[PDB]
């Protein structure tokens, strides 16, 4: 077992005080943060809009980088 | 109850709906005074561009009462003989605080006159109320 | 009050009925005595100034 | 009625235009729609997409010809409705046109209204749905129509495999109507209230003796199983609107996206 | 990443030679080099002299201190020397003088920790670079329709515009109630009042606000407006921030000041500006939009994305006054030498042409305005089509860089 | 889609008939024709007169048919009114789809000068892969 | 290529309302899209008035002719009725008012010929196009 | 601003003077100038030489005040011996800042020369939709 | 209340009044110079000068009491 666990570290409660404490904490325990159907949608995508020199190394080190970085 | 007539109005028609004006300023009031004629007469004259004078309640159309730094004359017993005055000439009573005169001010007054408010600018002492600020810089350079 | 000035007279008494059209107060200002109006039949609540006082225009002299 | 002079006269006035937009022609010709059982263009848009998720646009807009008398009749919306609004939360851009509104025909306006939504769809890279159902050109408007259609062709070209642009056919597509829905990606008809045509029974009367009716000429039958220009042909408008919602579950909003 | 440069300085170290000269250049040129690339913001907190003056104004953000920062080139000694005007060191470069007079400053603090946390609500609005995505907050938009989620403060704006055309209200108004939280943080609040500018949020996306201000000017486009805000969009447009435009504009400020000092030229800097500007660009309409100030503040064929106009709004091309001496000088020609009641014809005219005509309902006809909506909607409207609108791909000509007015 | 699609130079003279949906595919203006040039003999309509005077003016051209009238040729009399007026170059040409209605000599002359104009074009798509022409 | 406009004015079409308006708007963003793209040169020979003054203040190079040029965006009539100054057309926007005071015009001509002769001088310094190298 | 973006071939002639800020902006070295040349009249510093040596001779300047010294004259000769040391192209030179200081009739040689060679030059800015010139 | 008291951080450069003098409201008390400017304060009530605490030159702070009734 390598899970990280809420601790008690002080007091000693009793279990419905631990009830309590554990639906106070449970129902305000965030939601999905970081979504799981986050799609990719690169429409639009500021690196586009920019002026690039036409041997702007950009061109390879961001532009290119961050269309082909998945 | 006065009833008053409205005249015959001319050929002309009203052609514009409004006339966008610069709002009028709420307290400090900034103005440019053309220095002297008398300037000269006093032993630091640069005060008055140096001070946030303070309009006192008894201004009114005959002139603007200032309070401030007192004005020193140069010779305090000095009679000044009398000269024709000008709305918004601004008199030095002896006492030292200013006045800035309105439009129905005496045709001549007794007291010098350090500075006069520009043309571009009188028409703003039109609009300062009792309690307002008021500075007041030099038109072009100051020199005796 | 319509404008800055001084109460040089207080013409009515605490709590004092008034009629529309009777004066309350009296104040130098403009280098004139400018007199305050009532507006309204009512009676003059916690009347707020005193004769000789310097006040600022837009302060409550009475409600009404 | 509130004086128009007064913010909330002019609101109150506001408020009568709209509800002026729902019937431009007339409660009579609604129930006409419905008697023939079906959705007017509103409707259509309605069922299609999510509650509440439609925001119209133009709305207000009427024809400007003077052509033949056309001055005496400017319905509001010119025969077309067009907006954006959600599908399954993902966002789209819409065009439907009323059939009710000179049989549907493709006018000035009418033309600019579909372009102003070509041009949203494009710029913000959602899929466009249109739903056809007109009767070909406004004749009395002449050529301006026939540029209108060239616009809107192009807006199709320049869209072309940029977008998913999805086409519904709802009722009789006549003349240069059947084009666009030929240059969009998918064509979804109705099994026995919808037909496409370039020229009707009449002219190919004429010209050939051949003797159709618009179903045999042009039903979704016909182009389903010979001409091979539908995708599908749904038993009735819900089932359409199904298989257009089941289509866009497939579908990225735009080539720069990953399909969902 | 941002770049905060805290400014005070006598100039150049005489002693040292042309070489602080040299490093001035350098320091210059790289902020040439980082302007539209990183944030910049400059506070001034002391006198910034001589070449100190420089690198703040080609920085993105100016903030000074009330009293104790100034700015300028050349002292009061060598003015005095040189022209005579006798001038105090405050008077010549505080920072009044530079918000109220020269537009140079965009915030002046009472202190130093207000400059700071001002710098610190500037940096929460920008991304760190031209590049980055924008510093979004977390907000849960509500579900249904926008007329089935009107607030009570959405509803307070059916009844905000006064029924009189001419009679003005503040624009604040507006712009705090379709703002998240009322917050907004503005920008130059000191200069160029008839034109307010500044951030806010909708539903957590930053934007930029361009608004003007019926009690200024009657809400006029003047010089110092139309440079107030053709600076401040191109910095969101650099940024990505999208532009929303409250627009009550009679027309230009009439005057020869106006004339001479190039209103033509320096007014072309906001066309130039809102026309380049490829961010997302919403345009709510309430009451005025006349003449060339309908086309410089956010119309249609300028790319506006999004148009909606108010019920009161009022868009033409010029003032009934005006036009019906034009359109209709033929009847008050002939009424004239008929010896008619001239005005209570033009009168008359004039009334046939404000319910005909100065009303939103004929551009909508012609669909420059893309809804008119009731003024509780705008909120909704406005954060609907944001949400649209958050990305977009506009063509432009290649080019190596505009040409601008200056 | 072909025609829409290609961005070289695209020239467009148009002599006698351009009628309906095939004015659209055969190069029209807003199609992205460069330059359209009309022959004097041009005829841009929606429809021929024969079907549009069917359209317009019906009912009216039912009540000359009750009150009696001889609408055979009322109808004839109405077309010339038709084609006098709309079957034209010049509708198209105020409207400016087409830019110039040239004496027909002048072709050559024309289509010369234009593609001398038009040999370099910048033109702007929205980014794709590829298209999806019709199959 | 270079656009050369030559701008005479008088405004928009009172009779024709907005849409002279959204013609303008529409004007001028080409003028800003061709704004460092190509070279435009603006040649004023009459009265510009109202939005006919931005589109020059757009371009490149603004050539007025001295004493029968005119550009200014509201009349003296009605900056009569609000400032109060008298002035006349001349005065308030006149070639050398926009040389000498606000700063817009970049060349006086004698003349119309002499504004020709100084626009073909400008163009033999000016490239076609940002892509192209100067002559 | 204008003058530190420009990409294209920057020459700098340097005739008379060149103090302070001015320095700066008329296309210093460091702003990017591709070629700096001075003429031997050139006058090159952080401010003229009155206001220099007040400053940096401040100590006696004040000493000699308040020992009744001719100041005046004082001034003079520190004055003097400041603008022959400081106030010339040399120390520029010696920074490097001026490529080089020439006889006035090799101005058009130099000028042409690096006209010549930068025709084409392989310099760019880091990517930006547009910069944000002070407006 | 009855105190005059300085309305900013300066250097009182004039006293106008002494103890015992009558005044009235608007009359002037004392100039304070502060950021090079010269800064009246004045009499918000009629009376007399009393408590009297300060004098020519003084740096005072802002709030500091100059004067009573
Ligand atoms: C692009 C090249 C072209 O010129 S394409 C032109 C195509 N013209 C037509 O098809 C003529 C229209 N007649 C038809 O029968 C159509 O095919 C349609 C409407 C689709 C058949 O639908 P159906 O259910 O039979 O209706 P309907 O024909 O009885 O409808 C008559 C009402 O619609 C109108 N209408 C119809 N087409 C046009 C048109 N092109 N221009 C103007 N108005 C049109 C009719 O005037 C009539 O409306 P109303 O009752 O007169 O107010
Ligand atoms: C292109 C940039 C240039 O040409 S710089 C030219 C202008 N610089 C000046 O030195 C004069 C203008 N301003 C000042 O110097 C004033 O001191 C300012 C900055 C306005 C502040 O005045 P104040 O607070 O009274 O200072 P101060 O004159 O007593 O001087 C304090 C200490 O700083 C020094 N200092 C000041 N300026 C410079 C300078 N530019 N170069 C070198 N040192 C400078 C003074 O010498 C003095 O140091 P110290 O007390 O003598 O040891
Ligand atoms: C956004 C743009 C605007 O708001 S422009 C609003 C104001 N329009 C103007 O009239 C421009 C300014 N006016 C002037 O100073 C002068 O009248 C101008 C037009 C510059 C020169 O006119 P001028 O040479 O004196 O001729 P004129 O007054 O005798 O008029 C001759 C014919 O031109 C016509 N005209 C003129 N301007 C317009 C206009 N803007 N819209 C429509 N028509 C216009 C006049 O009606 C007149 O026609 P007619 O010959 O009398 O039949
Ligand atoms: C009110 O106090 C202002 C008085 C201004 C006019 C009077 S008249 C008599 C004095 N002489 C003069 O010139 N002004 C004073």
């Amino acid at each position: 077992d390598h899970e990280a666990h809420i601790k008690v570290l002080r007091g000693e409660p009793t279990p419905e005080e631990m009830a309590a404490l554990m639906a106070v904490l449970a129902s305000a325990g965030g939601g999905p943060a970081e979504p799981v159907k986050k799609e990719r949608n690169m429409w639009g995508h500021p690196v586009d809009k920019l002026r690039y020199s036409v041997f702007s190394w950009q061109r390879v080190t961001l532009l290119e980088r961050t269309h082909m970085r998945r | 109850g006065d009833v008053l007539p409205v005249g015959e109005h001319t050929d002309e028609f009203p052609e514009l709906d409004q006339a966008p004006v610069a709002a009028i300023a709420e307290d400090v009031v900034e103005l440019q005074v053309v220095p002297g004629p008398r300037d000269d007469w006093f032993v630091d004259p640069d005060i008055l561009v140096r001070t946030n004078w303070l309009v006192t309640n008894r201004s009114d159309r005959v002139g603007m009462r200032l309070v401030g730094m007192p004005l020193e004359y140069r010779n305090p017993d000095r009679q000044l003989p009398s000269e024709g005055a000008t709305r918004g000439a601004i008199q030095v009573p002896p006492n030292g605080f200013p006045v800035i005169l309105g439009p129905d001010h005496p045709v001549t007054g007794g007291y010098p006159v350090i500075g006069v408010v520009t043309e571009e600018d009188i028409d703003k002492l039109g609009q300062v109320r009792p309690g307002q600020t008021v500075r007041l810089h030099w038109a072009y350079p100051r020199r005796p | 009050a319509p404008m800055q000035g001084t109460v040089v007279k207080v013409a009515v008494e605490e709590g004092q009925e008034v009629s529309a059209g009777d004066l309350v107060v009296v104040l130098e200002a403009m280098k004139m005595e400018n007199p305050v109006t009532a507006h309204k039949d009512g009676t003059i609540t916690g009347l707020a100034v005193e004769a000789g006082a310097a006040i600022t225009q837009g302060t409550v002299i009475a409600e009404i | 009625q509130v004086d128009i002079h007064t913010t909330a006269g002019k609101l109150a006035d506001l408020k009568r235009r709209t509800e002026e937009t729902l019937h431009p022609v007339g409660e009579a010709a609604v129930d006409k729609v419905h008697a023939k059982g079906k959705l007017t263009a509103r409707e259509r848009i309605l069922a299609l997409l999510d509650e509440g998720s439609f925001v119209e646009l133009d709305a207000l807009a009427k024809h400007r010809s003077t052509n033949f008398g056309l001055e005496k009749n400017r319905p509001l919306g010119d025969g077309v409705i067009t907006g954006y609004g959600t599908i399954d939360g993902r966002d789209v851009c819409i065009f439907s046109q009323d059939a009710t509104v000179f049989g549907g025909s493709l006018g000035e306006v009418y033309g600019e209204k579909i372009v102003k939504v070509q041009e949203l769809a494009i710029k913000t890279g959602r899929p466009l749905i249109g739903i056809n159902d007109g009767a070909g050109a406004r004749i009395q408007e002449g050529v301006v129509s026939l540029g209108l259609y060239s616009r809107i062709f192009h807006n199709n070209i320049k869209a072309s495999g940029v977008i998913p642009q999805i086409s519904l056919i709802m009722g009789a597509a006549a003349g240069g109507h059947v084009y666009s829905p030929a240059l969009t990606d998918f064509v979804v008809m109705v099994d026995q209230t919808s037909q496409m045509f370039i020229t009707g029974p009449d002219v190919i009367k004429t010209v050939t003796g051949e003797d159709v009716t618009m179903e045999e000429l042009g039903g979704a039958h016909t182009h389903m199983a010979k001409s091979g220009t539908a995708h599908y042909v749904a038993s009735g408008e819900q089932d359409a609107f199904d298989y257009v919602r089941d289509l866009l579950s497939y579908l990225p909003p735009n080539n720069y996206a990953d399909p969902p | 990443r941002p770049l905060i440069g805290i400014n005070d300085g006598a100039g150049a170290r005489i002693q040292e030679g042309v070489v602080s000269l040299g490093l001035y250049s350098r320091i210059f040129h790289n902020n040439i080099k980082a302007s539209g690339v990183i944030p910049q913001i400059s506070l001034i907190m002391g006198a910034a002299a001589g070449g100190h003056v420089y690198s703040p104004a080609l920085t993105d953000f100016v903030v000074m201190v009330d009293q104790t920062s100034q700015m300028f080139i050349t002292g009061p000694d060598v003015i005095k020397t040189v022209t005579g005007e006798d001038v105090t060191m405050e008077e010549l470069g505080g920072a009044h003088t530079h918000m109220a007079k020269s537009g140079t400053a965009h915030y002046v603090a009472s202190g130093e920790q207000d400059a700071f946390d001002y710098v610190r609500d500037l940096l929460s609005y920008l991304p760190p670079n031209n590049y980055a995505d924008p510093p979004l907050y977390p907000v849960a938009i509500p579900e249904g329709s926008i007329e089935e989620t009107l607030t009570d403060e959405d509803l307070e704006l059916d009844t905000l515009i006064p029924d009189s055309p001419n009679q003005p209200y503040d624009m604040h108004e507006v712009i705090t109630r379709i703002l998240d939280d009322d917050e907004f943080l503005e920008v130059q609040a000191g200069y160029a009042g008839n034109i307010v500018v500044g951030f806010g949020r909708v539903e957590g996306r930053p934007v930029g606000i361009v608004a003007n201000q019926p009690t200024q000017f009657a809400g006029c486009l003047d010089i110092n407006a139309s440079e107030k805000a053709a600076r401040f969009i191109r910095t969101c447009d650099c940024f990505n921030i999208p532009i929303v435009l409250l627009v009550d504009v009679p027309g230009f400020l009439p005057g020869t000041d106006q004339e001479y000092n190039g209103i033509i030229r320096r007014g072309a800097k906001l066309l130039y500006a809102y026309g380049e500007a490829t961010v997302a660009k919403v345009t709510v309409i309430t009451r005025k939009s006349y003449g060339g100030a309908y086309c410089v503040m956010g119309s249609k064929d300028m790319g506006a994305d999004v148009v909606v106009a108010w019920p009161t709004a009022q868009i033409a091309v010029m003032g009934a006054s005006g036009a019906v001496g034009f359109v209709y000088r033929q009847q008050l020609k002939e009424a004239a030498k008929n010896g008619e009641d001239v005005d209570a014809l033009r009168l008359e005219l004039q009334q046939t042409y404000e319910d005909t005509l100065v009303n939103p309902y004929i551009a909508a006809e012609r669909g420059y305005v893309d809804a008119v909506i009731p003024p509780s909607h705008t909120r909704g409207y406005v954060a609907n089509a944001l949400r649209l609108l958050e990305r977009k791909i506009v063509q432009m000509p290649p080019k190596k860089h505009g040409n601008i007015p200056l």
